[PDB]
RNA sequence: CCCCCCCGGCAGCAGCACUCGCCGAAUCCCGGGGCCGAGGGAGCGAGACCCGUCGCCGCGCUCUCCCCCCUCGGGGGGGCC
RNA sequence: GAGGCCACGCGCGCGUCCCCCGAAGAGGGGGACGGCGGAGCGAGCGCACGGGGUCGGCGGCGACGUCGGCU
RNA sequence: CCCCGCGGACGCUACGCCGCGACGAGUAGGAGGGCCGCUGCGGUGAGCCUUGAAGCCUAGGGCGCGGGCCCGGGUGGAGCCG
């Protein structure tokens, strides 16, 4: 099965690659900003309530 | 299950000489690997007329 | 004259090679084309029911041209006309899926057979899915599967399809030669659709499986695939 | 020849490089490295000596079989895959880590409390519930028959002997050399004998694994029980 | 409490406060359980000789040179226009 | 002008476009693209989601009592 | 110009062997195949057999989808089978 074999997909399809890895860049890359984002408002959270 | 039909599935044709001559399937041996191994339809053509029954091969007159 | 034939050999080997790696890149920007095409496609609709409804319009989207249509009956006690129909639609056993290129012929047999079959707009995750896992080519008259770009090339190369992307930009985008791909395809078997059907005997829009569900194909499909 | 380089690729998804081929085109200076042009004796001659022999003789080495079988068998295709044990990846229970209690299922040390060292070269895992606790020695084990339970000791920076791996613990056979059929009973033997070398590797391990479980209390009194099913309690409802 | 505001601002956003969708060229990664292992001479090459670790496909290193970080030659990285 | 991507990477000559001076907007000097032009060749190790399973993994037990025999 | 090696599996009853794809209900009825079975004749097996044929019996061992068949043990006493 394509779909599910990596190589026998590249066979049928060679710019499978290049999309897949695409992908698994751009989901880290938008994960990563998600994170650092929320951490962000937790820290501007934990900032306004212990301001002193 | 499956709508198809099966009363034509065998094809009615003659795959070989109904004969029991030894010199016509000698020649029958060497068309079939004429037919095989080459792209001409004229060998093609023989062997199946080589398979054929003497009504199916009429005689030729001279004239 | 040993060592002028390996030249002759090698020279011959490496035309080879040289001309299948053109072919691969040929292949790779393909589809890297028909990438761009699909995002075009796919944001030029909401592009232009957005203008529609900035101006308090309505944007009414192109009629689908493709369907995707699947025999849910069985073949006991069909009606002589149904039974015709489904033939041409090669739909000759339970679970048979095949793409059918929507206007007013094919709709009109689509009606007769209503009963008999589920069918509706495929998108193109299903078209991908159906022509990967389940994709057959009949080649010589032999349901062989689509293992390799050279089976698709040989049969559908005279049209310019030379691959499974190109094959599958034929059936989405109905283009001039979809007679020609979708007959080369045999015709999907699928298995049954897990979790069930809601009433196969009732239409779709009924509660029950029948008829045009226009674009819930697609989660019949990934059940029944 | 030149020193070998690391891949230059990295891996982010097995069978998917983190860069594409212009990218690592450019990364190998492919641009630079562009070229265009420019066995085994099977026969030994021998002096085979003595007068009027000849010089010498050409011995050739693999002569051909004597016999041949009246039939043989076809040779195989080719897997492209299915390798050997010894190079088969090892894959460890993110549950077992060293110094982990288990709960053995099988064998004369059933329902034990045991303390997990290390992973063996062959996957096995390398346990000892310490001798003086409950009589297990240093002794290998499956993971696939052992419970991994939430109790751990730190084991680290104790010094597991380098000599302790598969072949340490691989099983010792006597039988059957120089005997072929049984008309003297070859019972003998069947004593095994536990070597110094296990009781020195014993002891060694055990007296700097010891003082760590009792650091924690009554873990010692823990590890000298074994595990049962009482008739109320069901293992899919146990957090182990 | 509801509606209209002269107008809102901030965060989040079909919500990791489980109110109500349709999806994936706008989709990828990982894991677990079950059943199965059919086939058996794939070598254009050396003129094969240990049982063809072979074809297609996807990659890594070397035939260039500098560095960097751990081990004590080995391992892991940055590249080099 | 203090990042990302590319299945972009030899020369020579020819073409097409862009830039400079342009002393006839001549004549040369530079970039980009080319599917154009008479002339042979990369090899050497590996890893594998790659034309259907293997282990270059292992254990226990075996004569008057037990082992196998779906018939 | 092969040769330090003088060497290199199996096959192809061609009425044989090998590959790929689809398919498999069935009365009346039709057809094909039968190394299914019975009896006798021409050939053939330098076939079997009083050191035991045919037949029969058998909680014995098997083969074939099947028709059926082979082998062991007993009984039997002169013929039998491919
Ligand atoms: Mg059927
Ligand atoms: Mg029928
Ligand atoms: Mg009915
Ligand atoms: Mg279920
Ligand atoms: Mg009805
Ligand atoms: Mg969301
Ligand atoms: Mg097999
Ligand atoms: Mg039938
Ligand atoms: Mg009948």
């Amino acid at each position: 099965n394509p779909l599910k074999n990596l190589r026998i997909m590249l066979k049928l399809n060679p710019y499978a690659k290049t999309m897949r890895r695409n992908t698994i860049l751009r989901q880290a890359r938008n994960h990563k900003l998600r994170v650092d984002k929320a951490a962000a408002a937790a820290a501007a959270l934990q900032a306004k309530s212990d301001e002193k | 299950g499956v709508d198809i039909r099966h009363n034509k599935d065998r094809k009615v044709r003659r795959k070989e000489p109904k004969s029991q001559d030894i010199y016509l399937r000698l020649l029958v041996k060497l068309y079939r690997f004429l037919a095989r191994r080459t792209n001409s339809t004229f060998n093609q053509v023989v062997l199946k007329r080589l398979f054929m029954s003497r009504t199916n091969r009429p005689p030729l007159s001279l004239s | 004259n040993f060592a002028e034939l390996k030249i002759k050999r090698l020279r011959k080997k490496f035309a080879q090679k040289m001309l299948r790696k053109a072919r691969r890149k040929l292949i790779y920007e393909k589809a890297k084309h028909y990438h761009k095409e699909y995002r075009q496609m796919y944001r030029t609709e909401i592009r232009m029911a957005r203008m529609a409804r900035k101006a308090g319009n309505f944007y009414v989207p192109a009629e689908p041209k493709l369907a995707f249509v699947i025999r849910i009956r069985g073949i006991n006690g069909v009606s002589p006309k149904v039974r015709k129909v489904l033939q041409l639609l090669r739909l000759r056993q339970i679970f048979n899926g095949t793409f059918v290129k929507l206007n007013k012929a094919s709709i009109n047999m689509l009606r007769i057979v209503e009963p008999y079959i589920a069918w509706g707009y495929p998108n193109l995750k299903s078209v991908n899915e159906l022509i990967y896992k389940r994709g057959y080519g009949k080649i010589n008259k032999k349901r062989i599967a689509l293992t390799d770009n050279a089976l698709i090339a040989r049969s559908l190369g005279k049209y310019g399809i030379i691959c499974m992307e190109d094959l599958i930009h034929e059936i989405y985008t109905v283009g001039k030669r979809f007679k020609e791909a979708n007959n080369f395809l045999w015709p999907f078997k699928l298995s049954s659709p897990r979790g069930g059907m809601k009433k196969k005997t009732t239409h779709f829009v009924e509660g029950g499986d029948a008829g045009n569900r226009e674009d819930q194909i697609n989660r019949l499909i990934r059940r029944m695939n | 020849k030149g020193k070998p380089h690391c891949s230059r690729n990295p891996v982010l998804v097995r069978g998917i490089g983190r860069y594409s081929r212009s990218a690592m085109y450019s990364r190998k200076a492919m641009y630079k490295r562009k070229y265009s042009a420019a066995k085994v004796l099977a026969t030994v001659t021998k002096p085979v000596g003595g007068d009027k022999n000849g010089g010498t003789r050409v011995v050739k080495l693999r002569k051909m079989p004597r016999y041949y079988p009246t039939e043989d068998v076809p040779r195989k295709l080719l897997s492209h895959g299915k390798k050997p044990f010894s190079q088969h990846v090892r894959k460890l229970r993110a549950s077992i880590t060293p110094g982990t209690i288990l709960i053995i299922l099988t064998g004369r040390h059933r329902g034990k409390r045991v303390v997990f060292l290390k992973q063996l070269a062959s996957g096995l895992l390398l346990v000892t519930g310490p001798l003086v606790l409950n009589r297990v020695p240093l002794r290998r084990t499956h993971q696939k028959f052992v419970i991994a339970t939430s109790t751990k000791i730190d084991i680290s920076n104790v010094k597991i002997p380098k000599h302790l791996t598969d072949a340490y613990f691989k099983k010792k056979k006597l039988r059957k050399p120089r005997h072929q059929e049984g008309e003297i009973f070859d019972t003998e033997k069947e004593k095994y004998e536990i070597t110094e070398q296990r009781k020195i590797d014993q002891k060694a391990v055990d007296s700097q694994i010891l003082p760590k479980i009792k650091a924690i209390p009554q873990l010692q009194g823990y590890l000298r029980s074994v595990f049962a099913l009482t008739n109320g309690i069901y293992p899919h409802k146990l957090v182990f």
